[PDB]
């Protein structure tokens, strides 16, 4: 999930951009 | 600025900002 993903490790545009509409 | 640990209110902000106009949807749980 995000939080997972992007706090607990680094983020990325990549994952960023996959929660965009 | 992206590649960094962003929490909270950090992250919402990164994706407010890359997103622009699109808008996002932040799902903390998951
Ligand atoms: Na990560």
């Amino acid at each position: 999930g995000i939080v997972e993903q992007c706090c607990a490790s680094v983020c990325s545009l990549y994952q960023l951009e996959n929660y965009c509409n | 600025f992206v590649n960094q640990h962003l929490c909270g209110s950090h992250l919402v902000e990164a994706l407010y900002l890359v997103c622009g106009e699109r808008g996002f949807f932040y799902t903390p749980k998951a």
